[PDB]
């Protein structure tokens, strides 16, 4: 069947930029072709029809072109209201929707604060172990953060999960979470959590002892 | 005039039969040709089947075909989905639409249904255990120390948390919930505070979750 | 036993600059301590020993103090030869060494060189697909990439290499390759690299349609 | 003052093997040698030690069971005889002598140039060439495969084309078959009036083989 490809999945931007992502196919739909909005939480909402008709309702700022198997959509003023993630979807052979392009707004670069927590007591009770790595107030929100335990790296054991911009600060913030059975723990002596982000030249990391 | 009205809330078990009801009013319904798209999860959406404006032809996608069933009543005007055999893939929110431009010709889709969510992941509801987080040093290295509550083993979503019965709502940050191989979700929530406030000031973590009716509050001691 | 840590693995700096490497051991084992010298393909080289005396032969500008539990290497002035990477072993228990802190001049921002190629008809021939997503020209040295198989993250499947800096334009360059069987390859029809970088505001991805 | 190890060394696994370290230049049995070894892109573990006199010999937990450590002062020499040997096993041995104290403690100044020892245990095999075309500066390069073992020497043009060559390091397959990959970047327009072929040498399976490299559609 027929699966598009867009080209940013996220896209870094800031008020009043021109703005312009592509969404291109693999097979050629012609001029069908169409444009959504979704904000988190809410309903996509339709932004544009056949690449060239815009939908009533819609602010004048946004338009769209290209024909055949390259398409893209336009944006000449950058407005707040218009942060969402984007698919694009195509109806001519199988429907089917991108990966989203979310759009953000990168105005600094900082650095991330980084704090590590130990497994509570309570849980030691239980036989499961979770080592907790918080890291606060960072933008851009790409970053990349690797666990040592005694000098050795974890795949796989290793979850996490990130929080939205605030609208205070912009800054996001991300938390990373180790889980272990309890024996592995007390095996390794020592933990360390390793950040490498923009905002640091050099990457910092925090470590602790057991006990 | 356009309203569409999802289903509120749903949860099964594996295998299990589910309906869903997606109410259309304030416009013609025989009119135009409706579908159902879902989105899982942190994942783009994904379109699942469509019917007519008579009804008479139906059409279904590839993984959905076989024990998936869309129905509509141009009478009572309201859309059915009648989901039978659920698989944890299929777990996602789910959207009843309508056309946008052309007249049951074309599949735009212009306002969709505000979603109804669907899990099928058949785990018995437990109470979550709360965890706190300990301050790393009683020294302000970073300018504020940090302190946390973990919440484990919940069942399930959501879970809502305030701090100091929400006396302290600057600098908090509620993480999203994950997945975990045990299929039992866990959220993290931390904040930050100045280090000579550490000795003052007891800072306690409400956690709220309604399905096992737990709500346990933790204070953070090191 | 006993395992010491290091705080910068990999340290970003420039010649002449005053750098700090920090190492601290689970345990206390006083004065006793070490630091060594490893250029790429060259023989480790003794720096220092008791953290306080400085072998012979070597260079005045390095020196390291801490006592107990701490320990600090520091460079009052970072020169060409100083690139190379850095451990830290204590005698008191197992003999142990550190992740180890490498060195690099890639104070420079490049935009990485992204081309996608297809496997070739011989390896086709063979039974095995194997494609192939190259990132060329850039530092800073820290990437990210990862490959979408028809919208689908595909993981474990995926295998990475760098090179080191080149002398002359200071740049490293990361290639990743995809390995899949030739019905795993057919099935999918369209194949994409997703590349993440420092030098782009937007992460940029090439794709391929399966025989075009 | 200096040492001298083993030049080049292949094994199976469970297989015997024996790495010399010679030693010259300054005396011998007055202090203690010691064995290290490197894996590839890892950091340092040491492995097994011996007194300066012979009496005491010293292994870590891992390899206790599988090496022996032997010396002779007379010949000034450093036998590791190693056992059992295993995948984890393989590296670079580098054979050292102490830095301060004098056959009390365990300290190293001067290292030998490391001796390379291989437990791969896959067979020798010729490497797969698979060219690698320009699309649409533009890029092109050749593709190894399935080749073992170590090393193969990468040229363009029999090496007319040095500059803009990028060889990247070795990669360990899960069927224990290497694959390396070599590139090389240039203009649009001369692509079409020069051809351009990649030598492969690879000395243990006596593979030589050029393959041109074209764009076609």
């Amino acid at each position: 069947d027929i699966v598009l490809t867009q080209s940013p999945s996220t896209l870094s931007a800031s008020v009043g930029d021109r703005v312009t992502i592509t969404c291109r196919a693999s097979q050629s739909i012609s001029s069908w072709l169409a444009w959504y909005q979704q904000k988190p939480g809410e309903a996509p909402k339709l932004l544009i029809s056949d690449a060239s008709s815009l939908e009533s309702g819609v602010p004048s700022r946004f338009s769209g072109s290209g024909s055949g198997t390259e398409f893209t959509l336009t944006i000449s003023s950058l407005q707040p209201d218009d942060f969402a993630t984007y698919y694009c979807q195509q109806y001519y052979s199988s429907p089917t929707f991108g990966g989203g392009t979310k759009v953000e707004i990168k105005r600094t670069v900082a650095a991330p604060s980084v704090f590590i927590f130990p497994p509570s007591d309570e849980q030691l009770k239980s036989g499961t172990a979770s080592v907790v790595c918080l890291l606060n107030n960072f933008y851009p929100r790409e970053a990349k953060v690797q666990w040592k335990v005694d000098n050795a790296l974890q795949s796989g054991n290793s979850q996490e999960s990130v929080t939205e911009q605030d609208s205070k600060d912009s800054t996001y913030s991300l938390s990373s979470t180790l889980t272990l059975s309890k024996a592995d723990y007390e095996k390794h002596k020592v933990y360390a959590c390793e950040v490498t982000h923009q905002g640091l030249s050099s990457p910092v990391t925090k470590s602790f002892n057991r006990g | 005039q356009v309203q569409l009205v999802q289903s509120g809330v749903t949860l099964v078990q594996p295998g299990g039969s589910l309906r869903v009801s997606c109410a259309a009013s304030g416009f013609t319904f025989s009119s135009y040709a409706m579908s159902w798209v879902r989105q899982a999860p942190g994942k783009g959406l994904e379109w699942v089947s469509a019917i007519s404006g008579l009804g008479g032809s139906t059409y279904y996608a590839d993984s959905v075909k076989g024990r998936f069933t869309i129905s509509r009543d141009n009478s009572k005007n309201t859309l059915y989905l009648q989901m039978n055999s659920l698989r944890a893939e299929d777990t996602a929110v789910y959207y009843c639409a309508k056309d946008h431009r052309v007249w049951a010709a074309g599949y735009h889709f212009d306002y969709w249904g505000q979603g109804a969510l669907v899990t099928v992941s058949s785990a018995s509801t437990k109470g979550p255990s709360v965890f706190p987080l300990a301050p790393s040093s009683k020294s302000t290295s970073g300018g504020t120390a940090a302190l946390g509550c973990l919440v484990k083993d919940y069942f399930p979503e959501p879970v809502t948390v305030s701090w100091n019965s929400g006396a302290l709502t600057s600098g908090v940050h509620t993480f999203p919930a994950v997945l975990q191989s045990s299929g039992l979700y866990s959220l993290s929530s931390v904040v930050t505070v100045p280090s000579s406030s550490l000795g003052t000031q007891t800072y306690i973590c409400n956690v709220n979750h309604k399905p096992s009716n737990t709500k346990v509050d933790k204070k953070v001691e090191p």
